[PDB]
């Protein structure tokens, strides 16, 4: 394409490829966090599965 | 060369109109409910 | 000739764009010296002068009209071209070709956003 098309392509690549970083490392965070409360309720739903697989 | 801000519709590539698509369905909606919403506003109001 | 004797009449340039091609060689070999892309200075010109020559005159020059749909070829889409963007600031309306919409199965492909009409409501039929 000519010179200017090709500076709004790459202006909105730029962009793009900020947004999703971000959002990388906010997916990254709500993880940790989710992990973390997902140990205790790994134990309460196998316990609660308990009855069924033992009879 | 750097990028600036509302360069995504500057471009108007596939990402412009799939943005622009995406906020014109959500607000033709959230417009729909509050047309809804005014109507019966109107007719609470009547009396 | 016929816009002046009463009747109408509609001249169909095509292309344009070849017009401004066979004039950058002519005064390229009279020596006259280049302009941008190597036309000549007077290019504008050489298209306002033609173009300015469809009229549509009153009844008391006969009534008589001349419509004019001058065809330009673009390269790749690039309307922002030289001699593009010359005769689009010389005509009225325009009518957008478009290849993406000629392979998507939209024939013509007529560029329905884009293509505009100065005359507009004027010029069309009640029920149209």
């Amino acid at each position: 394409a000519t010179l200017k098309d090709i500076t709004r392509r790459l202006k909105s690549i730029k962009n793009i490829q900020k947004i999703t970083k971000s959002m990388k490392m906010v997916a990254a965070a709500k993880y940790a966090r989710a992990e973390r409360e997902l140990k205790p309720a790994r134990v309460y739903g196998v316990g609660s599965l308990a009855l069924y697989e033992k009879a | 060369v750097r990028s600036s801000a509302g360069a995504v519709r500057d471009a108007g590539g596939a990402f412009g109109k799939r943005e622009q698509a995406e906020e014109e369905r959500y607000f033709r909606a959230r417009a729909k409910e509050q047309l809804a919403a005014l109507k019966k506003h109107h007719e609470n109001e009547i009396s | 000739y016929f816009r002046d004797n009463g009747k109408h009449a509609l001249i169909i340039y095509d292309d344009l764009s070849k017009q401004a091609v066979a004039y950058r060689q002519m005064s390229l070999l009279l020596r006259r010296p280049p302009g941008r892309e190597a036309y000549p200075g007077d290019v504008f010109y050489l298209h306002s002068r033609l173009l300015e020559r469809a009229a549509k005159m009153n009844d008391a020059f006969g009534g008589g009209s001349l419509t004019a749909l001058p065809v330009i070829e673009t390269q790749a889409g690039d309307v922002s071209a030289y001699i593009p963007t010359n005769v689009i600031s010389i005509t009225d309306g325009q009518i957008f070709l478009e290849t993406e919409l000629f392979y998507k199965g939209i024939r013509p492909a007529i560029n329905v956003g884009l293509s505009v009409s100065r005359v507009g409501s004027a010029a069309q039929t009640r029920a149209m």
